[PDB]
């Protein structure tokens, strides 16, 4: 049911 | 038997195909992929395509080769996401711009509404709303909250920016179609010509007014910028009335160049030589006069400047 | 009971009556127990207030004018630091907080957790004593001890988007009155006449004088009478005046001559708009510019004329 | 604790 905030990724 | 034992291997491939494509692995990713795997899905987690991973991993030379190689832009993990949204949610700047040059929805919205912009304007990513919105990405679409991208920034000079950029792509816009209406719409929002609620006056009266030496620079500034040369205050004062009764000759220079109308009248039917012939600023009143003010102008009262004046007035005036 | 002591208790007494007057608006009552000794007297329960908190408070703008006029202290306190500007504000109490400003309440004071009066108006929708509040300097971007903005506190987008909107409008008013060039240029760095298309460096006034629909000439007057820059170059050094002469769009192209368009302005070819006119054979677009005072003679980086690009139709305009 | 309330009303 709740969206999870996370998508496959990571910050460069 | 034999149908089973090629998915099996198949399904192995995948797992490592995709850790391939995470990773940045080019030499084992082309080994392993294949027209039958390029828009796999993972078993576990969101079910990313290697072409996801790639995205959000901000592994430019992978999503350049799974691009080449037949990967479908448009796939979608089990949320809905798009490898857009993984690229713009991460900031990674090149890789949307790829992916938008090989035709991904910059609108694509996941299970909840969420777009690329909102995923962008949500984590901070300034340079990558500007190429969203630059791409045609509408900050107004609303997600399954009635949350705007907009309403998604977490700093008040995200949405400022965001408003500017916006704003500006809808006036290029409205400038194409000669939409006359909107494009006076939107121009009059602009805080240039924005009015003291009560007294109506404008950043121009306010400048011509003033006391400190820059106000001619900064009225030049405010002319170049868009300010209306003859904007009305409550009493119907443009600036030019404002700065002929204070003797604010520099200011009145830079009204008379940028067109000020030296005739107009104020509620009382005064143009500025009475305001100036009022007050007994005998420079002014010359300087008035060279700008084509009208001296026989008759005000509501019945008078000419000249009939308010004092003695050196009356004599500036004819001579 | 010793002397000092029941003159404190007198006094205490007399106080409560006084607070009784304010709250109350009674007026009589008011200037018959006002003295030097207690107008700025706190009640001893409750928020502590003074006087003018309570006239304030319960929009009794007599009472205010009174309190202010014989000595009332407009920067007192109550217990939790609400000065009397406060409590106008959160009762949305127009002509009070006016009165309060004009005496000099400082339109930004802090409680103890950091609350200013705008925190109090917007957070209970009090739009008109916002606005009063803004055009008297109030900031909405101050943070309470929450990291709360009154831009946070506002409960609707439109009270929101007003806060903002007035804020920047008073602070270029303010600027401009101080003639503070810096900050003028600081609060216009966001309009958008001006705006560029990232890709191109085009503006509104190049996609004006190049469209097809009927008020092309209109709009493009209004873009420049608001301050669109008209010989602002694209990416490929093209003004206006080039864009208007290749497409034969000649209405506009009398309005940018009107504003000051540089006739013999320079593309990244070398070309000036009568190059463009003559190479795409646009004869009363040549006419046109000659008489704007283009020069013919220019030479191209390709090495050509507008003459040697053209028709015969447009060398022999271009002979005259 | 912050009291929401300021001596006053509507």
């Amino acid at each position: 049911l709740a969206r999870e905030s996370s998508a496959d990724g990571a910050d460069s | 038997d034999p149908s089973a034992k090629a998915v099996l291997t198949g399904e192995y491939k995948k797992d490592e195909l995709l850790e391939a494509a995470r990773s940045g692995n080019e030499e084992k990713l082309m080994a392993l992929l294949t027209p039958l795997n390029v828009n796999c899905h993972a078993s576990d987690g969101r079910k990313s395509t290697p072409l996801h991973l790639a995205a959000g991993y901000n592994r430019v030379r992978i999503v350049q080769l799974l691009l080449q190689h037949g990967a479908d832009v448009h796939a979608k993990d089990k949320g809905g996401l798009v490898p857009l949204h993984n690229a713009c949610s991460y900031g990674h700047y090149e890789v949307t711009e790829l992916l938008l040059k090989h035709g991904a929805c910059v609108n694509a919205m996941d299970l909840w509404q969420f777009t690329p912009l909102h995923e962008a304007a949500s984590k901070n990513r300034v340079e990558v709303c500007s190429l969203l919105l630059s791409h045609g990405a509408d900050p107004t679409l609303v997600n399954c909250h009635g949350k705007s991208a907009v309403d998604m920034a977490p700093t008040p000079e995200l949405r400022e920016r965001l408003t500017y950029e916006f704003k500006g792509h809808s006036l290029l816009q409205a400038a194409r179609e000669a939409d006359l209406a909107k494009v006076k719409k939107t121009l009059a929002l602009e805080i240039i010509n924005f009015k003291q609620p009560q007294s109506h006056e404008t950043a121009l009266h306010c400048a011509v007014a003033s006391l400190h030496p820059k106000r001619k620079q900064v009225a030049e500034l405010l002319l170049r910028k868009g300010a209306n040369v003859n904007e009305k205050n409550k009493d119907f004062m443009t600036p030019l009335h404002v700065a002929a009764e204070r003797a604010h000759n520099d200011v009145m220079e830079v009204l008379h160049k940028h067109g000020a109308k030296m005739n107009a009248l104020d509620s009382l039917g005064q143009t500025a030589l009475h305001r100036a012939a009022l007050a007994g600023h005998l420079q002014t009143c010359r300087l008035l006069l060279s700008y084509g003010s009208d001296p026989s102008i008759i005000s509501l009262q019945g008078f000419t400047a000249a009939q308010m004046g004092n003695e050196a007035v009356q004599q500036i005036l004819s001579e």
